[PDB]
RNA sequence: AGCACAGUCUUAACGAUGGAUGUCUUGGUUCCUACAGCGAUGAAGGCCGCAGCAAAAUGCGAUACGCAAUGAAAAUUGCAGUGACUGAAUCAUCAGAAUGCUGAAUGUAAACUACACCAAUUCCCUGGGAAUAGUGGUACUCCUACAGAAA
RNA sequence: UUUGUUUUGUAGCAAUAGUAAUUCGUAAUUAUCCGAAGUGGUAAGGACUAUCCUUGAAAAAAGGAGGGAACGGCUUUGUGCUUUGCUACUCUUAAUACUUGUAUG
RNA sequence: UUGUGUUGAAGCGAAAUACGUGAGUUUUCGUGGAACAUCUCCCUAGUGCAGAUCUUGGUGGAAGUAGCAACUAUUCAAAUGAGAACUUUGAAGACUGAAGUGGAGAAGGGUUUCUUGUCAACUGUGAUUGAACAAGAGUUAGCCGCUCCUAAGGGAUAGCUGAAAAGUGUUUAAAGGGGUCCCCGUCUCAAAAGGGAAACAGGUUGAUAUUCCUGUGCCAAUAGUAUUAUGAGUUAGAUGGUAACAUAUAUAUAAAUGAACUCCUUUACAUAGGCUUUACACUCGGGGUGCGUUUUCUUUGCACUUUACCU
RNA sequence: ACGGACCAAGGAGUCUAGCAAAUGUGCAAGUGUAUAUGAUUCUUUAAACAUUUUACGCAUAAUUAAUG
RNA sequence: UAAAGCUAAAUAUAUGUAGGAGACCGAUAGCAAACAAGUACCGUGAGGGAAAGAUGAAAUAGUACUCAGGAAUGAGCAAU
RNA sequence: GAUGUUAGGAGGGCAAAUCCGCCGAAUUUAAGCAUAUAAUUAAGCGGAAGAAAAGAAAAUAACUAUGAUUCCUUUAGUAACGGCGAGUGAACAAGGACCAGCUCAAACGGUUAAUCCUUCGUUUGGUGCAAACCUUUCGACGGAAUUGUCGUU
């Protein structure tokens, strides 16, 4: 909801961030990545 | 079989009285020396209703002698009792209707 | 009826029991009555139970960082007394 | 770039006013790559080095100082004293667990277990 | 228990990571006179005012704070109207 | 430029689909051997962070994919960059330093980054000179000693 | 220093804003924003009447009252009290200056 | 023990004037690219599959079949594009019909929001679309809420039980505060719809607005000393009205002495019925401004004509 | 009558204890060196080798509730 | 010689860590996990819990160039 | 006894394969089932170490006698228990591994607590670059202790 907690946003922040793909630089030489409407974070 | 309504009862989770606007236990005057010896009048300020019971509570204001200050009993009342009524409770109470006298 | 055994029921399904729990950080924290279904957070103690080798073995001493018995893993090998420096150059 | 063992000598001043700017200048440089620049991006690893070893050999020093004015005294504090494993720790000493009664130290030195051979 | 090491509190160049140059904010620069800044989620109202303070000579009308989804927080900061947002800007690039 | 009926079924050759078989194996399994407690000096576990470009795993803790020191010792590189002509680049060791918020968690709380009380606190120079709302302490039970009150 | 008669102002906010228009290089000018009523839809308030073998929370917080504990200032004797000589004096708001750790949110 | 392998091992596909009765064995060609036998004799076992509604994986006929059927409905032209029934624009015909696919919130979700790209897969037809993919960005509060209070109730303390784990929660408690000896007194959590200090309008962005800007306010707090200034009162606390009661208008109605101990009020409360007042809503007529109809009629039909909190 | 649409791979009388019979082997009124010890054995070797002239099991005698 | 107490060794170790081995398994086997595995994912929760190894000697040889296509791709007299 | 944010300290939690206490089933077998068996097991609660626990006879034996505990071979599937059914089931001696004994209480010591702890100081020397560590006995102070520490056996 748009009534949340402190800890509760800040989870919600570093589900997002771990939610981008591998750095091409990186491919050069992700799995656990995940869509909102298929994979509830439960969480 | 299982357990029985009746045993159900006992366990006191929803069969707890609902007392949520009841206004206070009924008791008269914790025994005193004004009461072992003589009489102590209170006034009844008001007649009121219990929710659980049919009977009406009177609140009867007492002035405190040990210390300066009022008291607020809640007894049951008594039928013809009115409020600015004043009741004396105590061995030489007059015998009237609403006064506390030893049987 | 119509929010009947199934998924009319289903469509009430708000409102969680449990939450993150402080000290697993696993949703087991039972809001209502305020206590961990996975490691019982208010009590001092665990909830470990030998029935589940399982559980036992997925959150025992180890699966995770040990970031004190690690470092002092080794120092029996070496024995260094408390405060020593190796030689300077 | 700056080595530990060369400002290993200065004073605790110059010490920190020398962290402070190597803070100040490591500021510029995150300023600078939050802009559009990104050409002095990879100093950013040798200024935050360089910010390691000063606070190291101030840490180092202050400590060392800290020892230093607790020398005996024999109530240093916790941190100062010794950090072995609790079981250690409450452990009896060597003496109290060598300790032995007047009786059987004297029965002991009287007759202790000797060397001998066999024809 | 006694500590030597120097203190590892949040100071003014760790308080303030950077400045905000995205589009609003370069817009509000101009707009309203307001620099945008990125925080560490722990600095607060007076915390943010004395650092910009002893970081840049300005001082501002107030600060508002919102705390982004990245992990920081966002200052509003509005410079009083004595000096401009603009010069100070340049100034810091 | 011409000719085959179509479908269904059989056989062969070559393919498609599929991932069997064979061959590999920085993995497992079992046995043997040796050592063996971690924690209020704050453990295990959990969160949150940390890289120039950095999601995971691994590593680490505001000094944050690593500091110092010791041994080896020239590479490390995807780009950028950093290195001596060896406390420097990278490994190994790891004793010094440092080790966020929690967690027995212990000031009160907790789907709060909520709220107390007591010391103001910390740093620099050799009594001054600064900067800080920041830093410590305060659980319950018990032991030894002490304190002034009580019959 | 009283009672009767006119003008102004959308009572201040307030027109500077908004809206609907007419123009002008493509930001500015101009004009309007006032004369009366009906229906009872919604909401709230009021004063009531009626119902209960149903009488329909609490605390934080705030206020009022009963009571009458204490009592000027400058100077002075003796041991806070009796005392001598003189009177212009006590609270309340706001601002300022200095101390107080950095004295708004 | 004694052998084969880069002059190609194992495996695999097709085979053979081959051998065996048979399980099989042995050869050829092709493929393959690194190991393989031992039948000389023996030792050993997780050693032989057609089935178990067997286990796992893969694949069929059914079959281009069932089917892609609620929600009345689409059409013309243009743009983009490799490509347009389902992207965009204009025109038309219609729908939802203030009990709305209209605006605000809660629970739940968590970046789906915005902009720019963009189409491998998904968007059960198409697709240039998209809640998909990629890169950036976006959430601003003293006044909106949480935070505070207490409720149904929860946890904990003292005890008391119990091996403990746990169960109950004042059941022999010496359990913080106030004034200056006494008085009162378990702690803590539990409401984003209950109680509750205080904000409005206009504007602004691609995405935020009682949060930003402009203007105007309001609430709470503001320590000690000393100066000023404001007011009252005073030769230790004011005054009017018969009364109901009223009075401080200083920038600002700030001050009308008041201790301990008390007693009240507000907070603070159900349902039903009508009556009534006000605001908002709707509507009628006039005036003004703009637009529309005008083959015919029409002093006409429509729109605007506004005014927040605070004082 | 039930199971089987198809194909590949996996897929079920085994291991231990104890007893007996059968057969092979060694020794024989004896047989088995148990645990353990020693030994210039110690990659193999956790196996091989060894045992200063009443250990024990089974057998060498049976029968009886039993003194025997 | 009870109603008091201490005491090493020979003993045990499906745990942790570290070594060494095997007539063991050889990716449907072997631990569930040879891999980013107690991971992804499911359940309100207690819990449940996978699949997934192999180019080549060398990608410091990972497909240059041309043609046809909007592109994906395809073809080549072109190429490791 | 209380009360003390008085000084100095301890307990709490994790981890369990082996180890020590408690609590405690049923499936199962008996071809049914109830005693019995499963089993003094699983699950549950608590507590330790590198081992733990046990341990120096209120022990065996009946002999020509042995001599703390533990473990191995054996006694021995024996004595015995048991709807005497199913099933269950030790001990002594013997051979080995290892091998270790001790002290409180009680007694005795009063021409003298001869004991112990806290805090503050002194030096006797040593290994460390350092950090730190091992030895040192002269005390002084404040306490505890005769409601009993220490010495002797």
């Amino acid at each position: 909801g748009s009534i949340k907690r402190f800890r509760l946003k800040q989870r919600l922040g570093k589900c997002r961030r771990q939610n981008r793909p591998v750095p091409h630089w990186y491919r050069l030489k992700n799995t656990k990545r995940r869509h909102w409407r298929r994979t509830k974070l439960g969480l | 079989g299982r357990v029985i309504r009746g045993q159900r009862k006992g366990r006191g989770s929803i069969f707890k009285s609902h007392n949520h606007h009841r206004k206070g236990a009924a008791k008269l005057r914790h025994l005193d020396y004004c009461e072992k010896k003589g009489y102590i009048k209170g006034l009844v300020k008001d007649i009121i209703h219990d929710p659980g019971r049919g009977a009406p509570l009177a609140k009867v204001i007492f002035k405190r002698t040990e210390k300066y200050g009022k008291k607020e009993e809640l007894i049951i009342a008594s039928e013809g009792m009115f409020t600015g009524q004043y009741i004396s409770c105590g061995t030489k109470a007059p015998l009237s209707v609403g006064n506390i006298l030893p049987i | 009826g119509k929010a009947g055994k199934g998924t009319g029921s289903f469509g009430k399904r708000n409102g969680k029991t449990h939450f993150l729990c402080l000290r697993c950080g696993k949703r087991s924290y039972h809001l209502q009555k305020k206590k961990c279904a996975s490691c019982g957070y208010p009590s001092a103690k665990k909830r470990r139970f030998n029935w589940s080798v399982k559980a036992k073995r997925r959150n025992t001493t180890g699966t995770g960082r040990c970031r004190y018995i690690k470092t002092l893993r080794r120092k029996l090998k070496n024995k260094f007394t408390e405060g020593s420096t190796p030689k300077p150059k | 770039n700056v080595k530990a063992y060369e400002l290993r000598t200065l004073k605790k001043k110059e010490l920190l006013d020398k962290l402070d700017e190597l803070k100040k200048e490591l500021s510029g440089l995150r300023i600078s790559k939050a802009l559009g620049n990104s050409a002095k991006n990879s100093k950013i690893h040798g200024v935050r080095k360089n910010v390691a070893r000063v606070l190291t050999v101030y840490n180092q020093k202050r400590k060392m100082e800290l020892r230093q004015l607790y020398k005996n005294k024999k109530f240093k504090p916790y941190n100062l004293r010794k950090k072995l494993t609790k079981n250690k720790r409450l452990q009896l000493s060597p003496k109290q667990k060598a300790a032995m009664t007047l009786r059987q130290k004297k029965k002991v030195q009287n007759f202790p277990q000797r060397k001998y051979l066999v024809v | 228990i006694v500590k030597s090491c120097h203190s590892k509190t949040l100071d003014k160049y760790g308080l303030i990571k950077y400045p905000l140059t995205s589009e609003k904010a370069m817009k509000k620069i101009e707009e309203i006179n307001t620099l945008v800044f990125m925080c560490d989620k722990r600095a607060n109202k007076k915390n943010i005012k004395k650092s910009v303070k002893n970081l840049f000579g300005i001082e501002c009308d107030k600060v508002n704070v919102l705390n982004t989804l990245n992990g920081d927080k966002k200052a509003y900061v509005r410079l009083s109207g004595e000096h401009d947002a603009l010069e100070v800007a340049n100034k810091i690039g």
